[PDB]
Parts: C-alpha cells; structure tokens; sequence
RNA sequence: AACGCGACGAUACUACCCGCACGUUGUAGACGUAUAAGAAUAGGCUCCGGCCUCGUAUCCUAGCAGGCGAUUCCUCCGCCGGCCUCGAAGUGGCCGUCGGUAAUUCGCGUAUUGCAAUUUAGACACGCGCGGGAUCAAAUCCUUUGCAGACGACUUAGAUGUG
RNA sequence: CAUCGGUUCUGGCGGGGGGAUAAAGGCCCAGGGAAUGUGGCUCCUCCGGGAGUGUUAUAGCCCUGGGUGUAAUACCCUCGC
C-alpha cells in the first residue's frame, strides 16, 4: 500500500485539489464571503493619522 | 606540485558581446543572452589579444589547473548557444497504443509544456514543464518527432532527459516493451 | 567582438620590483629563490632605506608600485646601486603614499606633552573656521 | 565545419588539447642531447 | 587590547569554534559581549558533515524521560553559537554563570543594534583563515534544514534594514562631500602658522 | 568650564591567581593592562603600585569605598600580562574586576 | 547509504585503561617473539646485502662511473 | 635537522708499532655541533672500515662555509633511506643559497613527504647544478624558466593577535 | 507572531462583561468605563491611531467575538469570548471589516454552509482518575492475582533503573484538549422557522 | 518553560504620576566606560579627480573636579514645545523659545590636604520625605452548581434579576 | 622615600680573543668562460612582441689568482660598566 506521505499519493491530492475541489470550495467561499459583507455594510498628531507613541531589556544598562 | 602559471584560451566571434565582472558572465549575441555564475572556481579573466578571452590560475594545484578546461568548456557552450543554438531532436514510438503529445505554452509562466497521453494505454497525463528559454514544436518533416530548440545547452538537454524520464515503463520486460520517448538527434539550430 | 572584463590587477614580484620590508627599508627584487622567498638589495644612501644583500621571505615584505627598469638577474650590489640612482628610487618612495603614512607615524609618536597640548590648541583654531566653513556652506544649501 | 564523428554525440565539443602542465619547461633538442648522455650511460 | 562598555560583533563571515573561543575568553576575562547576524556564521567543511553532526545530536535524549535532564536541541542559530559558547565556559560554576550573563546573541540585528557599529575579529574569519577551496556552510542553512522557523521573518527584516542603511549612507555621504568641501573652504582662511605648525606636528 | 577627564591611572583587569592546571595560589594575582600586549610593555610598569578599588556596606571612617593596595613584581607570559602582589590577596569573586595601575612610583 | 540524517550508534574513540594494558602487554609478547623466532630462523641470508646502486636522474653518474673506473685502475697499478 | 653545519672531520686509528703512521679518513658531516660531527664521524667509520672510537683519534674538525652564500643555486641531493621495507636510493633537487640549507631543507622534506627521521637517512651526494640543463625535476624547472614573474593572489594581512576587534573587514589584494 | 495592538468597541454587554470577573454580583462593574470614554475623547483619535496602528504594521487581523449564552437554557451567564482571524484580503480590508463588524450579531450560516466539512475543537468528558485496564486497554491479569489484576505485570523489566515514560500508568483520564477533523455539516437550521 | 514573552481591562491604600531631597540601600564591578553603510575578498571605494596593508584612524580633549569679571565669537551643547518619523524587544530628524559655552587675549582667586594614601564624583534599581496632580478596585473563604472531582483544583450562580 | 646587605629576574653599553686571522661583500688589478644572450645585425607579425646569430658593445653574470686587508659582520668564548 502506498503510505499518506507517498510522492504520488501527495501528486493525486494536489491535483484533486486544483482540479476538482478547488472551484466549489471558491464558489462557497464567495456566498459567504457576500452574506457577511451584506451584514457588515447593514494635524496629524491631534487627528491619530500620525502613529504616534502609546499613552527584561535587550541592552546591558547604560 | 604547485604549478605557477597555467592558461587558457577562449576565441570570440565577431558579432558576440562578452561581459565578465566578479566571475560573472554575460554573453550576448545575435540569439539572445545568457549569464553564469563562475565565482565557485578561482580563475583571472583577462584580454590577451583582441577576440582573445584569457584564463589564468596562480600558484595552483593540478586540480585547479584542470577546472580551467572546464570554465573553457562553459564559457565556449555558452557562446555556441548565443551565436547558433542548441536543437534536440526527439522521437516517440509505440507498438499498439499511439502515444498523444500536444505542446502548449504558459501565458502566466512562459514556459512550454508538454502533455503525454496513452503511455501504453495509460489513463494518466503526464505533464512536463520545460526550463524558460526552451521552445518545442512537433515536426512536420518526420513523423512522431519533437523538437526542443533554446539558446542553453544545460536547459535543453535537462528538458529531453525530463521528457525521456516521465515516459518510464515499469515492472515489464524491457526487451519486449520498446515503447517510449528518444534523443535521436542533438545539433544546432543554424 | 568586444569583450569587457574586470578583474583583479596585482602587482609582481619580479626582478627590479621594490619591496618595503616590516622595518620601513626597501630593497629591489635580484632573483626569484622560489615562490616563498627572494634575493634582495637595498643600495640606498639613507639608512632608514637601505638593506643588505639577502634572501627577504615574500610574507615579511609589501609590493611598492616602483619597478626599476631593465634590472639583470642576478645582478650584483655595484650594478644594482647604478640602476637605483639612475633610476631615483628614493624620491619615487618619499612621493609615493606609504611613506607619507610612515612620516605622520614617526611625527605623530615623537610628539611631547607640550608638544601634544600645542597640537589640541591650534586643531581647535583651525576646527573653529571649519565649523564656520561648514555652516555656511549648509546654510547655502 | 567539423568533418570527423565525436563517440559521445556531443558535435559542438571544441578540439582539445592534451592536459600537460609542465609543458614549456624543456626544449626538444635538449631532451634529444640527454637521450643520448643518458643511453650512453646506460 | 581595549576595555569597552560592549562589543557588538557582526557575525557574518566568522566561524563558529574560533569565534565562540575568542568570546569566551573576552566573558571571562570581564567584557561584555553581543553578538549579532548568527544566521551568517561559518562552519568549515561540507554542509552534510554538519547536518550529519546535528543529527548524531539529535539522536541523544533521556531514555525514561525526554522531557527533563536530556540534552535540549535548540535549533536557531544563536542558539547553537551559545551552545558552542557555553562549552567552552566552566558554566556550572557562579563565575561561569556570570560570565555567561554577560553575553547576548540574536538573529540578524534587531535595534537599537543596527545602529551601533559591529566590529569583525580576524582570528575567525573565513576569508582570512579557510584555503581557498575547501568548502563552507552556513549556520542558518543547517538551522532552517533542522527546523528553526523564522529564516524568511529574519531575511525580510534584514531587507528592511538594508534599506534604511542604504538611505542613511547617502545621507553620509552628503555629510562626506560637505565636510570635504568646509577643510577646502577654510584652508584660506586658517592662519599660515598654525597650518604649517600643525603640518609638521603631522596633523 | 572644563571638560576633560581626570584619570591619571591605567586600568586593569583582575584575571586570575598564579595557578597550574589544578592548583592555584592566591598570594599573587594575574593582571592585564590595558594597552600592554609583550613583555617589553610590562616591563615599563613593573613597581608600579596598583589599587583594588571597591564598595562595603557600613560607613567606616567617613567612607564606604576600601582598597587593597599592592604592587607590579614581574611579567607574566608573553602577552603583556603582568604579576602582582598586595598586602592581602585579592577577593576571588573579584575575577573580572577592574583595578587602578598607578604612574607612581615614577622612573621617568 | 542514510547516513546523513539518519547516523547510527557512534564509536568511541575514548579508550579503557583495560584494553590499553592488554595491548600493551600484547605488543610487548609479539616483540619477544619475534626476537625468539628470528634467532630460531632457518632462512637463508646474504653475507653481503644488494646495494641498490647510483640513481639514473642523477646527473653527474657517468662521472661517477669514470671515477670508480679511475680509482679501481689506480688501485690496480698500486697494487 | 636544526641550524646544521658542514663539517670537514679528519681521523685516524692509533699509531702502533706495527703501523707508525696509519691513514686518514677524512668526511663531510652535517652536523648541529662539532660533539655530533665526531660522534656521525665514528658511526660511519665503524660502518665501514672497522675502526672504533676506542682505537683511534680525531685529527681535525674544521668548518666548512658556503663561497658565495649570496648566490641563489640549484643542487642535486642523492641520498637513502630506510623503511620497514628497507633502503630505496631517493634523487631530489632543491633550489638554495648553500649546501646547509639545501640539506635542511632536505630532512624537512623527507619528514613531511616520507615521515623519515634523522637516523634513517644517508646523505650520500650534495652536488651544485652547474647548468640549468642539468635540472630534472619539474618543480625547480618552472623555477629557472625565462622572465619569470608571478602576481600573489589572496595574501592574508598581517594583523597583530592582540588586537582581537577590528572596525573594518580587511582586504586580501596587497 | 506578537499581539501588537487591541481596540475594542464602545458597548460591551454585561454577559460579557462577565467574563472579565470571578465575582461579578459584588462588583462594582466598571470595567471598560474609562475606555468607552476615549470614543468621545477627541473625537477617538486614541481608537483611529490603533487602528491605523493595525493597518500599517500588522498581518494577521482576529476580531473579538462573543456568544449570546442567554438565548441558551444554559444557567450560566457570563459569555464566551475568542479571537476568530479574518482570512482574505488585504491588511486594510481586514481592518476595515473588523470596524464594520463591530456592535453587530453574526449569524452561523454567513460563516458556515450546508454541505461543507468543519473540524470541531472541544475538551472531553472527564472520567477522573482511571486505571490502566481503561486508561490504556491493557490486557487484564487472570483471576485473583496477587496485588491486583486490572493492571501491568512489568513496568520496568528492563534497563535502565527507571521507569519509562512509554509505560501505561493510572491518572487522569478524559477532559483532554481534540481537534477533530472532517465533520460534514448536514443542515444549518433557522431558529425562527418553526419546521427546520 | 510553574524563574520565556506580548496585548488589553479595572486598579480602594501607606497604592499611582510629576518636581526636588538625600540615602551606614543594593548591583560579576563607570572614570571620554564616544564612533550604524551594504557588499566582495581571483576584488572593492569614490567627491569621478582619484584612492585601498595598516583604527598607529576619526570625534572629543585647556579654565577652583574647573570660580568671578572683562575682551571677544555666533561655534558647540543641553532642557522643553510644535510638526513629522521610528514596531525585530519601538526614537530619532527638522524648526522655535530659553539657558550655558576661550575660536583670541587679560586681571583677580587658588597656598596650610603640610612629601603619597579611591580622585568618596557615573548609570540603573530600591527606600524614606515633603509640595502638587489623578482614581475610589478586586480576589479568597462561605452558600450553590456537576459540563468537574480522591482531596485540592475546575465549569457556574449568589447585589432586584430572562434572579 | 633615600642609602646598604643577601638572593634573584630582566634591559642596555664599552672592550679582548678565535675560525679559511670567519666565509661573504664593496672598489681596483690580471686572466678564462658561458647563457634563462645586453647592444648590434637578419627574418616574421596581430606592430604588441617572437626566432636566429654571437661574448659586452647603448645591460650584466660566472670561475681563478692578487691588493686594500690584521677590512667589516655573523657565530662561539671571554673582561668589565
């Protein structure tokens, strides 16, 4: 018997998984994807557009 | 034995650029371009005479002289291959299954790629993707022949042994199953 | 067909080639004993440049970018020393870069401390109008 | 062109030379004047 | 010889026996160590005889009991540099121990090492102490073949990195010219005197 | 104002005892100078009086900093490395520390 | 051969004080036989061993030879 | 073997009644020392003629010095030594300024190409290569070959092992 | 990979609220209090400069999500709250997603679908302490044996003086940590359709 | 990892933060404890002219442990504030205010620590004090639960409720 | 700290002797010779340089004898500061 970690064995699932799962997985992927969506669309300093600084070392202390 | 001077030379065509800096060399011609690598070996580029590309080793051993005849070997395959071409001429046979070879190439990679069908009567289909710089076309002229066309001798001959391997025959007898895909010609394309 | 290569350009050790030996004399190249070692002379009228007639091992010694033309092999110290000053060896080593750096060393280490402080003063003089020289040329642009 | 067949089927192989190192050390004549001092001695 | 605060060495190039001898001569002896870019270290010899090294290691374990008193396989290769380190220090001692907290290693150079200069020790680089010809691999190659993790995280840093040096060379650069440009300026305008005073003072 | 320094010693580093592979003998000590790498080096600093410099606990005197005084005797090695003896021997966990060589007493 | 990822048992090149004595002993036993067989040898040996002679590369042999012939007709007349 | 010397060493046996004036052997010994040079001396007397050190009496030990040691030469050793498979005859050929070195050079050679000791080897011939014609060997021919001159690729710099940190990473090109 | 920054929302519910406390009845609830403040606090310059925070330095984007567990008959109120990654898009994307989602129920059919294979996460039943016989599935000792039957006759027959850890031994059995892969969804029925 | 780490929430006090006031407080050990290209090494660097063994270099370096007043200079340094910037264990750049400052020269002071005796001087952390600014929290026992359990531990609930 | 004594480590300086009265070497004198042949001459070229001829010429070298010379220096021994 070929074993699950087989060359071949790992060539037959990337190809099933190219060819074949691959589009329904995608298509699901974007019915989902759109419901969500649907459901969540249903100075710089004083602005916070400039990432300023928040309100055991790495070095010998010096 | 340390030998203290060794040399080679290398000729240049007239119409073949040739750029050497760090062991890197370009070489450019009327086919294209091709670049090597050739930091792994010790070796002083030179230009003794004009077309005339030198090679030099110091204080080396018997060894190290020898790699030169190599790095002369690379550098003159190289120049053959941007000047004429490289060409490898393939055929495939069968006794009862015909075997079907369709040539594609990759928009996304530009690659060539070739599909094997009915090895034998297999359902399987073989799938071989060529290195870039290597053009296949099935021939005209001859039948059941393909034929690898490229600038790299490394790249075309790699693609003809990938292509001889993927069609392997297994577990029969060997003097009664000559069924397969061959080398029959190796040349150039000029 | 032209052909572009760069490589690296050493310079030889040959006959008339100068070499600078760890004590900062120099001696021009007679013979090639093997690949290790030399015979070499320094016929120079300074001191500090002169060295005996003898085998000088290649990993004790520095190419000088001086060559003496037209040296015989195994030419002996009276033809040798012609050729030297005919040839001006010692100014081409006082013009070349190695002795300018062996002058600094030497001035630098015979320095006292009055010597010394002097030094710091007129460096912080002369510090002073660079700075100015910087400011206005970083003011300008 | 190349008129003669290569064994390995490599036909843009360059015509090599032998690989002798030492090659330019001696002078022929000289090799013929110690073939004959030393058939002598022997 | 020179007493430092510490000493931020490049470890690129080196190899790895002579520079874990050298730095742990400088623990004991008193000196505060970091040692940076361990993925780059050297090892003489063909990349199999250390892959075949680690794994005659990874082979050594506790039998009734992997999870305490067995030899522990780091896999980085600050990791494995430390352990090359802490072989050649009597570290079950309390001055082994000391000398031991006095070194840092990491992977690549993470701040505020990069901006710090790195020196290079001689007596372990390869291009000065291999022949050439012989061959070499490479610490982090054998880290990432043996199953350390981050190879890519530390080579998109290091790209990260070299970029922001790159910016800061050309501003050195700039720097260079200006300064070049200011000695020339004020040369004319420096007292006589003092120019040939500091000229023959070799200065 | 000034802004230089005020050191008119050179530092060292307290290494180790005198010692064989096993034994070792506290009564003189093994210092490197800094700067000093050949025995042409040390010779300069030989009689030297050097100071083990360190801190207590308890304020005695109007201080708490003690130091061990002692003296240069002769090389050691080939790499400049130098012998010393004090009144008495040097803490061992003081392997590592520094010390202060002294231009004094001067032959200059 | 795997060797490479998958090494086997090392061996040791530590030795055993055991082993070393033994071997020891061992070499000191075949020494001592060797001089008991060589004295009870019965093969036959040259009272003269064969000298090799004067090497052919050595360039100064034929005056050698004319040396050895000059000093054997030396002999000869003195004799 | 260490800083040698040429000796010339003259000895005799010991004048008798029967031979008022016995014949002197006279060698050239390699020696690091004159106590050597005899001590070789004797050695090879007892090797060949039979004469033992008890019977006889050195006459001279006199230096032999190189007449133009600032003279690069070419020299023809032949020389034997012994294995456990026994004597083998051995011509080699080395490029020096005088015999002693030429014969340092030889035991050097013949340790680290052959692991011969002093002991087992016979120095047997030291000629100087009057012409270059009568140089044999490929590594000494390359030597004398016309107009030579070679570049030294890859020279490691010289660097004090007691400055163990360097700011910048040095060059091998000078 | 390191957790760099967090923003939360302004309205966090009580159920979990819970989650943040072991003694929630004798609390004085405040948690959160101060940090609902900074929305308002300038406009929430402190939540639009972590968020952009997460847009230009991060990769991986989770949102923080929570379960309604009054809906269940479940006694317990305080809630379950965890990390859930946004997969696809860009960093930007995620983010923006995130912010959009935040105050707002999400049902299991917009992340999950009939006729798709999930893996389940959950810890066991517990059993307590165990012996080997059900521990393990050793073999049982023959009857009346001496000290013991259910039960390993050798445990360290052999070298070294050591007890092996491959050696079955009694402990805690059940309540382990599974992922469990594979399980098809049959149907993913609606709460108000009252024939699902 | 129970002596590896991160983010976040709420933090009552003698708790937290800010200014200065010092430690018979502590630390494998301050004394200028100064200095970022990358890359190759049978090749590199550049101002594009040339340069490369070499860190034996560069910066800094004077004044009661460094005063006072001038002469003179617009050079260097430091703290704050604004705008940008820095996520590998997050910090630098520009501008502005203020304070200090021999690149030149001079006057007044230094003594007596008595012929040397660490040159008590730095950094980080900890603690006791004031004078201000800011905030009014949890956990455990107990009762309960059985998704748990030998006992501990664990999942829950206990403050007005969908208890 | 200075002046001493005992023991010891280490640096430098001034002399004497020996050998082939070192061997070399420099500068002169008188001979001899050769090539990894200087200049010259001839023949080819890619004009860059090769090949041949022959004994110092528009470079030099090697061997012998002599003078300076009881030269200097290395090495060994030795008297001191």
């Amino acid at each position: 018997a070929k074993s699950a970690r087989a060359s071949r064995i790992k060539e037959n699932h990337q190809r099933f998984k190219k060819n074949i799962a691959g589009p329904v997985e995608a298509a699901r992927l974007e019915r989902l994807s759109a419901k969500l969506m649907a459901i969540a669309q249903a100075s710089g300093v004083k602005s916070g557009k400039s990432i300023g600084r928040k309100d055991s070392s790495i070095v010998f202390p010096m | 034995m340390r030998y203290i001077h060794s040399e080679e030379t290398i000729p240049v065509p007239e119409n073949v650029k040739v750029s050497i800096k760090s062991r890197l060399v370009t070489v450019e011609g009327p086919r294209g371009k091709l670049q090597k690598d050739l930091s792994h070996i010790a070796v002083n580029f030179s230009v003794v005479k004009k077309g005339v590309i030198g090679l030099e080793i110091h204080h080396g051993s018997r060894k190290d002289v020898a790699a030169l005849r190599t790095v002369r070997t690379i550098i003159n395959n190289m120049i053959i291959g941007v000047t004429k071409g490289f060409k490898y001429k393939m055929r495939y046979v069968y006794a009862h299954f015909p075997i079907n070879v369709n040539v594609e190439k990759n928009a996304e990679t530009g690659c060539y790629e070739v599909e094997i069908r009915n090895f034998i009567g297999e359902k399987i289909v073989r799938k071989v993707v060529m290195a870039p710089g290597v053009e296949v076309e099935i021939s005209k002229a001859q039948k059941d022949e393909l034929i690898l066309s490229g600038n790299s001798l490394e790249a075309v001959s790699q693609s003809a042994a990938d292509i001889q391997q993927i069609c392997k025959v297994r577990n029969k007898d060997i003097r009664k199953f000559l069924d397969g895909i061959y080398v029959s010609e190796k040349g150039n394309i000029v | 067909a032209e052909i572009n290569v760069e490589a690296t350009s050493w310079r030889r050790v040959e006959v008339g080639r100068v070499l600078k030996l760890e004590n900062g004399s120099l001696a021009a190249i007679v013979e090639i004993i093997d690949h290790k070692r030399v015979l070499a002379d320094g016929p120079s009228s300074d001191p500090k440049l002169a060295t005996p007639r003898g085998i000088v091992p290649l990993s004790r010694a520095l190419l000088t970018p001086i060559v003496i033309p037209k040296l015989p092999r195994g030419a002996r110290t009276g033809a040798v020393k012609k050729a030297w000053e005919a040839y001006g060896v010692d100014a081409k080593w006082k013009e070349t870069n190695w002795a300018k750096k062996q002058l600094q060393q030497e001035r630098r280490q015979s320095l006292t401390d009055f010597d010394r402080f002097k030094v710091m003063r007129l460096k912080k003089q002369r510090r002073f109008e660079e700075r100015k020289a910087l400011a206005k040329i970083k003011a300008a642009a | 062109k190349n008129l003669g067949m290569r064994k390995n089927g490599q036909v843009w192989l360059p015509a090599k030379k032998a690989f002798r190192p030492t090659k330019g050390l001696t002078s022929w004549e000289l090799r013929v004047k110690k073939r004959q001092e030393q058939a002598a001695m022997k | 010889s020179s007493f430092e605060s510490v000493v931020v060495i490049d470890g690129k190039g080196h190899l790895l026996g002579r520079l874990a001898s050298i730095v742990a001569k400088q623990l004991l002896s008193g000196q505060k160590i970091v040692v940076v870019r361990c993925e780059a270290l050297n090892i003489s010899g063909e990349f199999f005889r250390a892959k075949l090294k680690y794994h005659a290691y990874l082979r050594k374990m506790t039998r009734y009991n992997p999870t305490r008193g067995g030899p522990f396989h780091f896999r980085a290769p600050s990791r494995i540099f430390y352990k090359a380190v802490r072989g050649m220090i009597p570290h079950k001692t309390a001055r082994g121990a000391a000398a031991l907290e006095r070194l840092k290693v990491f992977e690549g150079v993470p701040p505020p090492y990069d901006k710090k200069k790195k020196m290079v020790v001689p007596q372990a680089l390869r291009v000065l102490r291999l022949q050439p010809g012989r061959k070499y691999c490479t610490v982090g190659r054998l880290s990432h073949e043996v199953g350390w993790k981050y190879q890519d995280v530390v080579a998109r840093l290091e790209e990260r990195r070299k970029a922001k040096g790159a910016a800061y060379y050309e501003r050195k650069k700039l720097a260079a010219r200006q300064l070049s440009e200011a000695k020339k300026a004020a040369a004319a305008k420096v007292d006589p005197k003092v120019s040939e005073a500091l000229a023959a003072y070799g200065y | 104002p000034s802004e230089a320094g005020h050191r008119l010693y050179v530092k060292g580093r307290h290494l180790s005892y005198q010692r064989g592979r096993r034994n070792t003998h506290p009564k003189t000590s093994l210092i490197k100078i800094e700067g000093v790498d050949d025995t042409a080096a040390a010779n300069f600093y030989l009689g030297k009086r050097v100071a083990y410099v360190y801190r207590a606990q308890k304020e005695v005197r109007g201080t708490k900093i003690r130091v061990i005084w002692g003296k240069i005797t002769r090389p050691h090695g080939n790499s400049g490395v130098v012998r010393a003896k004090f009144t008495h021997p040097l803490p061992a966990r003081s392997f590592g520390a520094s010390v202060r060589i002294m231009l004094y007493p001067s032959s200059i | 051969a795997g060797t490479i990822n998958k090494p086997k048992k090392p061996t040791s090149k530590r030795k055993t004080t055991r082993l070393r004595a033994k071997i020891s002993k061992r070499a000191a036993e075949k020494k001592r036989k060797e001089r008991k067989l060589a004295r009870k040898n019965p093969e036959w040996r040259s009272k003269l061993k064969k000298d090799p002679g004067i090497p052919n590369l050595f360039p100064y042999k034929e005056r050698l030879l004319q040396q050895i012939e000059e000093e054997r007709i030396r002999r000869k007349e003195e004799l | 073997m260490g800083r040698l010397q040429e000796y010339q060493v003259i000895g005799r046996h010991l004048p008798t009644e029967a031979n008022p004036n016995p014949a002197l052997y006279r060698m050239r010994i390699f020696a690091p020392n004159e106590v050597v040079a005899k001590s070789r001396f004797w050695y090879f007397l007892r090797g060949l003629k039979k004469v033992k050190k008890a019977t006889g009496e050195i006459v001279s030990v006199n230096v032999i010095s190189e007449k133009h040691p600032l003279k690069v030469k070419n020299f023809g050793i032949w020389l034997r030594y012994d294995s456990r498979s026994g004597t083998h005859n051995m011509y080699k050929e080395y490029r020096e300024t005088s015999r002693v070195a030429a014969v340092e050079a030889m035991y050097a050679d013949m340790a680290a190409r052959h692991r011969a000791r002093f002991r087992s080897i016979h120095i047997l011939k030291v000629v100087e290569l009057e012409k270059t014609e009568d140089v044999k060997r490929p590594y000494i021919k390359q030597l004398v070959a016309k107009n030579l001159s070679f570049p030294l690729p890859h020279r490691v710099p010289k660097i004090s092992t007691k400055k163990i940190f360097s700011a910048k990473r040095p060059s091998t090109f000078s | 990979l390191r957790s760099l920054t967090t923003v939360w929302a302004e309205h966090l519910s009580d159920e979990v609220k819970r989650r943040f406390y072991k003694n929630w009845y004798k609390s004085k609830k405040k948690a959160f209090t101060k940090y609902a403040k900074k929305y308002a606090e300038n406009n929430g310059a402190s939540i639009t400069r972590e968020l952009e925070r997460i847009k230009k330095y991060c990769t991986v984007v989770r949102v923080l999500a929570h379960t309604q567990i009054r809906k269940t008959p479940l006694k317990q109120k305080k809630a379950h709250l965890m990390e859930i990654q946004i997969n696809g898009g860009s960093v930007a994307d995620k983010v923006e997603f995130g912010r959009s989602l935040f105050e707002k129920p999400v049902t299991i059919d917009t992340i999950f679908e009939k006729d798709e294979m999930i893996d389940v996460i959950a810890v066991t039943k517990g059993h307590g302490f165990v012996g080997v016989t059900a521990r393990w599935g050793t073999k049982k000792l023959p009857r009346k044996t001496h000290k013991g039957l259910r039960k390993v006759a050798c445990i360290g027959a052999w070298h070294p003086s050591h007890v092996q850890w491959t050696v079955a031994r009694a402990g805690q059995m059940g309540y382990h940590h599974r992922t469990s892969v594979n399980h098809k969804i049959y149907r993913i029925g609606k709460g108000d359709d009252e024939a699902n």
